[PDB]
């Protein structure tokens, strides 16, 4: 009667942007990234990778409503740095980490099956 | 009415274990040892096999609508 | 400011589960990997049923739901098939779906067990796991003499976010800091608690001395497979899926940055 | 057009037209059931 | 199919509607990846004093781990909480039915060890 289709958690609606960047006016060098059709899976890793950047002053995320299917990630960096650049580098670092983890898991599987 | 396919909690397949479970029980296994023989180690899957009531066997006592 | 250099150590690899350890990674990465095991590792499962005849004691939706939860071997085919969203065909085609047929009739006096062995596929690679060449076959329905079940299913590509039938795991044990050194738990009576299987403590010692400078490292995993994928295929596909989620996010990020 | 029904007691496929008392021709039983339609109903296995 | 707003009840007067449904990766999990089918609020216990709910949960954990059916007949001196706890401690569990759970969203351990186990629920 009121059950949303299960794909609405993963699929973007037509004309709906995957990610939107909005300047935070309260403090300088801060941005809000509203990412649609993602959840804690990417939010937590992006936040925790951003916390590894010493040029990042704030890194947090929230799912504003569990029934809704977006996350907001707030990133504040030092003045010489940018929150968009920080977010990009965090994603790049996560991708490199996962590539290395995948190659090493392939090697470990090969060793385990062989000996 | 019939053995579920998956465990509600983890999603382990239990549908193929009801008949084997009954065969082990008539083989004078205890329910715990029978559940151990089938590889149900989490108490959720043990719940699935141990609390199942095979009502379909009673629904098959009625003749169908068509011969 | 840069990536981790995680290492891996697989401590057990069977056809049923894979038990491994990831070290030198963040807890968020470990838990996102754990979540992707459950919710973003695609597999093949029946997601369309057409009942041509069902004289059994279970109504049509019961049979359909029950067929959807039968695991189908998805190892090499899931990467090749497309989502029906992405397929440029009609409702179905062999590029985005797999056809199953089931046609059973109880003529004999003993009860006929319609099992997953009766799910006949057009694709030899995508078959019910129990039907793969021990464990018995999953029971779809019991039929009495004169009862009959004839249906035509189509299996699709999906993951556990959409429905648990596309979840490839039969349990994902995840653990870290087996000895409570980070004190992320606070036992009122630490002596009362059993020791983890990964604990390295003498029996007199209940929990490790508190580590003020500690961070969660060394996450232990036991990924049990429902049957569709091999456990190591579940882990590899999870890592690839998480990496493609991040790559797509970065692509859209670049478009948003350059459009500003 | 035929509207063949099944007998509740003898399970016999028999045709009955409108304005006809509901009686099985094989055993006279008074309760009849319609047969499953031929239309194509689809189920998402969910 | 059960949904938000459907009423469920245990056998102890503990009724309530489904507030929300989380997927298995969003629910909290034990070290062996068991997620609860249902999560009920601890504040429903103290004023109500439905200790039978807790004893049934603990007995049910013992029953599921032992492969039996628990005897909850009302006035039975051969079955008390200490015996059930001693039985549960033999299956590698905290004797009082608590377990370390992990946050499904972040994977971090929950500081307070949660009371979890099989309980018979009813859909109304
Ligand atoms: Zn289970
Ligand atoms: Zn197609
Ligand atoms: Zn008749």
């Amino acid at each position: 009667m009121n059950a949303p289709p299960a794909f609405e958690s993963f699929l973007l609606f037509e004309g709906e942007k995957k990610i939107t960047i909005n300047k935070d006016t309260k403090v300088p060098n801060a941005c809000l990234f509203t990412i649609n059709k993602e959840d804690h899976t990417l939010g937590n890793i992006i936040k925790s990778q951003l916390l590894k950047d010493p040029q990042v002053l704030f890194a947090g995320y929230k799912v504003p409503h569990p029934l809704e299917h977006k996350i907001i990630i707030r990133v504040q960096t030092t003045p010489d740095y940018s929150p968009q650049e920080a977010f990009t580098n965090a994603i790049t670092d996560l991708i490199s980490e996962l590539s290395l983890l995948e190659e090493r898991f392939r090697v470990a599987i090969k060793d385990k099956q062989e000996g | 009415m019939i053995i579920p396919v998956r465990c509600f909690t983890c999603g382990k397949i239990v549908g193929n274990k009801w008949e084997a479970y009954l065969g082990l029980l008539q083989a004078e296994y205890t329910e715990g040892d029978a559940l151990d023989a089938l590889g149900l180690k989490r108490y959720c899957c043990r719940r699935m096999l141990l609390a199942h009531v095979d009502l379909i066997e009673k629904l098959l006592n009625y003749a169908p609508l068509e011969k | 400011p840069y990536a981790n250099q995680p290492t891996v150590r697989i401590t057990e690899l069977t056809d049923e589960n894979v038990k491994f350890i990831i070290e030198n990674t963040d807890l968020a990465v470990a838990n996102s990997i754990r979540r992707v095991f459950i919710a973003e590792v695609p597999i093949i499962a029946i997601d369309w049923v057409q009942i041509d005849a069902n004289s059994s004691v279970l109504h049509d939706e019961f049979i359909a739901h029950r067929l959807g939860l039968i695991p189908l071997t998805s190892d090499d085919i899931v990467d090749k098939l497309q989502y029906s969203r992405d397929c440029t065909c009609e409702e179905f085609c062999p590029e985005c779906s797999v056809e199953f047929t089931l046609d059973v009739r109880c003529n004999e006096d003993q009860t006929r067990h319609v099992t997953s062995r009766d799910l006949i596929s057009n694709s030899p690679r995508v078959i019910p796991v129990t039907s793969r060449n021990e464990q018995d076959d999953i029971l779809i329905v019991k039929l009495r003499k004169g009862q009959e079940l004839r249906l035509r299913a189509y299996a699709k590509k999906g993951f556990g976010k959409e429905h648990a039938k596309w979840n490839p795991t039969a349990g994902v044990a995840f653990e870290y800091d087996p000895d409570n050194a980070l004190r992320h738990t606070v036992y009122p009576k630490p002596e009362e608690w059993p020791k983890s299987e990964y604990s390295e403590l003498d029996e007199d010692e209940s929990q490790a001395p508190y580590d003020p400078n500690g961070k969660p490292e060394r996450f232990y995993y036991n990924v049990e497979s429902c049957g569709s994928l091999r456990p190591e295929t579940i882990v590899l596909s999870a890592l690839s899926g998480l990496k493609k989620k991040l790559s797509d996010l970065q692509t859209q990020l670049s478009h948003e940055i350059q459009s500003d | 057009q035929p509207m063949i029904y099944i007998c509740g007691e003898c399970h016999t496929e028999n045709e009955i037209k409108s304005r006809d008392p509901i009686r099985c021709r094989e055993c006279g039983y008074r309760i009849m059931y319609k047969k499953r339609t031929k239309r194509l109903v689809v189920f998402d296995a969910r | 199919i059960p949904q938000i707003g459907d009423k469920f009840a245990s056998r102890h007067g503990q009724k309530g509607t489904c507030g929300i449904q989380y997927r298995q990766e969003d629910m909290p999990f034990t070290c062996e990846g068991i997620t609860p089918d249902i999560i009920i609020n601890p504040h429903a216990i103290p004023s109500r004093m439905t200790i039978g709910h807790l004893i049934e949960c603990l007995q049910g954990k013992v029953s599921a781990n032992k492969g039996e059916i628990g005897d909850a007949t009302p006035f039975n001196d051969a079955v008390n909480v200490q015996k059930i706890s001693n039985l549960l401690s033999d299956y590698g569990y905290h004797l009082r039915g608590n377990e370390v759970l992990y946050n499904g969203f972040t994977g971090r351990k929950i500081t307070s060890q949660i009371f979890i186990g099989p309980t018979y629920y009813q859909r109304l």
